[PDB]
């Protein structure tokens, strides 16, 4: 009932640092796998195992350890870290030769980036934009815009909240962070939302309006000896207030 | 190439009817699946299907055809929100490996019944270091282009609803800093309508 | 062409 | 006429000898194509008919790994049962399966069946519509409830209605010579005094393609199954078969005495009385 | 469990004439288990160059079994097909009939 759960959603390395995807699976099913996801070529199959105690490789095995000591964990080891092991990570569970429908369920995911200096890591700024005197006078209805930019990596979640309350009841987020600069491959981020209130919503001085940005950076077992401040996972924000014009 | 999964992408207006097929290339075949994954999380399983003919479940059919070695998925009654991208695989036993195709992107558009397109200018409420241009209310007919010039940035366009007035409206946000720049010349290279209302 | 998906008594 | 495809898998436990015995055969009507046996030199699945040769490799890759899946379930099945019938593990005990479906003379699906044996005798079998299950006791109502559960016979009805026929179509024309052929039976009659008061008549029926055949001895019309032996149906090896009918006569009556052969060969079901 | 004997025939896969290549055959059938051991005998002597089919079972799930060697017939020889299995409480050895 809890299906396919994975560990972490987000994570940063530098390069030669290890980690471990946790996977786990609840319907005692055999069969568990573990691919990439990457923009240009689909998902591509890592490792995977037929059964508790054994495991062979995908079609992309080089650099990813893995093993099965019971049926319901399979965890997937990066040794040292390459900068090509950016990517969304998806572990995966069918049957095998236990069950019902031979369907395959996918967790969660995990996007991870792998980066060459961890001085690249930079949490957002955030900047809300009060709607235009103009469009209230045109169309009765308030677009508030919120920006995040200069981040990475582009491992956020945006969310909108309106006196105390979060709302999703007239919102729209960008799918995907923009990359600031198509030069670098170590370039910053930036991402936009939406927020559109009736004209009268927004006149009334008694509303608050608030963008969240979750940022996932490093950790505090991270050393950081730069005089800028260690960019940890954290929430930044924007505010504006309801405005009598 | 396995499985070989239409090009992409497909955009429909709501209500439509959006088609996707696939082309698989092992007649041994027995299994036939089709995915939904939105931006930015996992692939979801929405439809299976395991002999010829017709599958249906709510808005969704599968089709099969062993002979031809296709598989089908129509979506009656669109929503904006089946925008994503469907994936097929296939497999042929249960130890087989599942083979996916590449996916197709599948985009709804909303009914705008009278668009209204409009650039307005945001001011920041702070202070920040920038300015923002908000292209609204234009049409589900219009697509937005980014840079030309390296400073300037453009997102791409998306839909909002407010669940009030049943206000489907498309937007897009253009912003920079270092330049002259103002919201009449920043979605000069995106082929915009001609009734675009500019406050000065 | 045998059956592709034989399960445990 | 009709036609069939058949699959049979036995497993036998081997009690202190290590991994069960795996043996599987595939039949089209009455000609294997194809085998494994888990104590064989190659490890997959292997051609027996020439029409299946002309199959690539990724036809035996999945029959390969198809079949070592069936050996899979069948060595974890035979530790369930003998869980299952508190039996102990000195014991060498014995699983059977058998699957597959027949085709009309249109090739449209006629029908289907899956069952399955333990020790030689009814476990589990899917009933003719396809959806229920005959669970052959106590024990077996265990598995029956947990393949209810697990929607098992919907699979099943998916590759019995829809890969089973299509395949055999394939097979059918892929081997019409070989499989679309039909042999008369040579037919053959000889007679050896037993002893003076009695002799023995018996009807031959040889070279023969497919094995189903009837041979039944008569005196008048009336058929006498009272003093008839009557041999198993027995390969000769060629690919034909071979049957022998015979009786116990008083000497001197082998006039109104008749044999009666038939066979999808014979435009006319065949009588022969003794030269 | 369930036991059956197996049913025996030995027989040739041409009409026999001698001097002449052919085939003979022993096929075992209706047993249960399978465990059975099958030889081909000449003058006594066990023939090595003996193949088998693979097992299958009919409709009551026994076993049934063909061997068979490549051999030329004469009126001297004497061939004979024997069985082991263990509802035989000796082997069973079946000589060939000619005419049968």
């Amino acid at each position: 009932n809890a299906g396919v759960t994975q560990t972490p959603k987000f994570q940063v390395l530098k390069t030669g640092q290890s980690m471990t995807l946790q996977c786990a699976q609840d319907m005692n099913h055999e069969y568990m796998s573990w691919y990439r996801q990457d923009p240009g070529m689909g998902l591509r199959l890592i490792h995977y195992s037929v059964g508790a105690g054994i495991t062979d490789q995908g079609e992309v095995p080089n650099g990813y350890n893995v093993s099965r000591s019971t049926t319901e964990d399979f965890p997937l080891r990066l040794l040292s870290a390459a900068p090509s092991q950016t990517s969304v990570y998806f572990c995966a569970s069918r049957p095998g030769l236990a069950g019902g429908r031979p369907e395959q369920y996918f967790g969660p995911g995990t996007r991870l980036t792998v980066t060459e200096d961890l001085k690249n890591v930079f949490p957002p700024e955030v900047a809300v934009f009060e709607p235009s005197e103009a469009e209230i006078s045109h169309t009765q209805k308030a677009t508030l815009v919120c920006l995040a930019t200069g981040f990475y990596p582009d491992h956020v979640e945006l969310s909108w909240w309106v006196n105390g309350k979060e709302v999703h009841s007239g919102v729209s987020t960008d799918p995907q962070p923009l990359k600031e600069q198509p030069a670098l491959n170590d370039s910053r981020y930036a991402l936009s939302s939406r927020l559109r209130v009736s004209a009268t919503f927004w006149q009334d001085p008694r509303n608050h309006f608030r963008c969240q940005v979750q940022f996932y950076g490093l950790s505090e077992n991270d050393e950081w000896t730069q005089d800028r401040a260690k960019p940890v996972t954290q929430i930044v924000s924007a505010e504006a207030w309801g405005r009598a014009d | 190439k396995e499985v070989e999964q239409n090009s992409g992408p497909l955009s429909v207006p709501e209500g439509a009817i959006a088609s996707l097929n696939c082309t698989y290339s092992d007649r041994g075949s027995q299994s036939f699946f089709w995915y939904r994954q939105y931006s930015g999380k996992s692939p979801e399983l929405i439809m299976s299907i395991y002999s010829n003919g017709d599958k249906e479940d709510g808005r969704f059919t599968a089709q099969l055809n062993k002979a031809s070695q296709y598989v089908s998925l129509l979506i009656r009654d669109s929503q904006p929100s089946d925008s994503a991208t469907y994936l097929c695989a296939v497999t042929t036993d249960s130890w087989g490996k599942l083979q996916f195709g590449a996916g197709t992107q599948v985009v709804v558009t909303p009914d705008i019944q009278n668009p209204d397109p409009a650039v307005y200018q945001l001011r920041d409420s702070k202070s920040s270091d920038k300015s923002v241009c908000l292209f609204t209310d234009f049409d589900s007919q219009t697509n937005v282009s980014q840079s030309k010039d390296s400073d300037v940035y453009i997102t791409d366009k998306t839909v909002l609803d407010m669940r009030s007035m049943d206000f489907k409206s498309n937007s897009a946000v253009a912003w920079s800093n270092k330049s002259d720049f103002a919201c009449a010349n920043a979605f000069n290279n995106s082929i915009i309508p001609e009734d675009t209302f500019f406050p000065s | 062409l045998g059956y592709g998906f034989v399960n445990y008594i | 006429g009709s036609h069939s495809m058949r699959y049979f898998f036995t497993s036998v436990s081997r009690p202190g000898r290590g991994e069960p015995r795996f043996i599987a055969v595939g039949y089209v009507d009455d000609t294997q194509f194809v085998r494994f046996d888990s104590d064989a030199a190659s490890q997959r699945m292997e051609p027996r008919a020439p029409w299946i040769e002309q199959e690539g490799p990724e036809y035996w890759d999945g029959e390969t790994r198809k079949v070592k899946a069936h050996s899979q379930t069948h060595r974890v099945d035979l530790g369930t049962l003998r869980g299952y019938y508190n039996q102990s593990e000195a014991g060498s005990h014995t699983v059977q399966r058998m699957y597959g479906c027949d085709v009309g003379s249109d090739w449209r699906f006629l029908r289907g069946y899956h069952q399955y044996a333990y020790d030689g005798k009814d476990y589990i079998a899917l009933k003719e519509d396809l959806r229920s299950w005959t669970a052959a006791d106590m024990a077996a109502q265990t598995t029956k409830h947990k393949w209810e559960a697990a929607h098992v016979a919907e699979q099943l009805r998916a590759y019995l209605e829809g890969t089973c026929v299509e395949w055999l179509r394939r097979y059918l024309e892929n081997g019409k010579e070989t499989l679309q052929r039909t042999d008369a039976p040579k037919t053959h009659m000889t007679h050896h005094a037993v002893s003076d008061h009695e002799a023995t008549l018996r009807c031959w029926a040889l070279s023969f393609y497919p094995a189903e055949i009837t041979l039944t001895w008569q005196r008048d019309g009336e058929d006498q199954t009272q003093d008839t032996e009557l041999v198993e149906t027995r390969p000769a090896g060629d690919g034909t078969f071979q049957k022998w009918a015979a009786v116990v006569v008083p000497s001197g009556q082998e006039q109104r005495y008749t044999c009666h052969v038939q066979h999808e060969g014979l435009p006319k079901p065949l009588t022969l009385r003794w030269e | 469990m369930i036991q059956r004997t197996p049913k025996i025939q030995v027989y040739s896969r041409h009409p026999a004439e001698n001097g002449k290549s052919n085939f003979l055959n022993c096929y075992v059938s209706g047993f249960h288990p399978s465990d059975i051991e099958v030889d081909l005998l000449k003058n006594g002597e066990r023939i090595e160059k003996v193949e088998h089919s693979d097992l299958s079972f009919s409709k009551d799930w026994s076993f049934y079994l063909l061997y068979y060697t490549e051999f030329t017939p004469t009126e001297k020889d004497e061939y004979a097909c024997r069985v082991n299995h263990v509802t035989l409480s000796q082997p069973k050895i079946v000589k060939w009939d000619r005419d049968m």
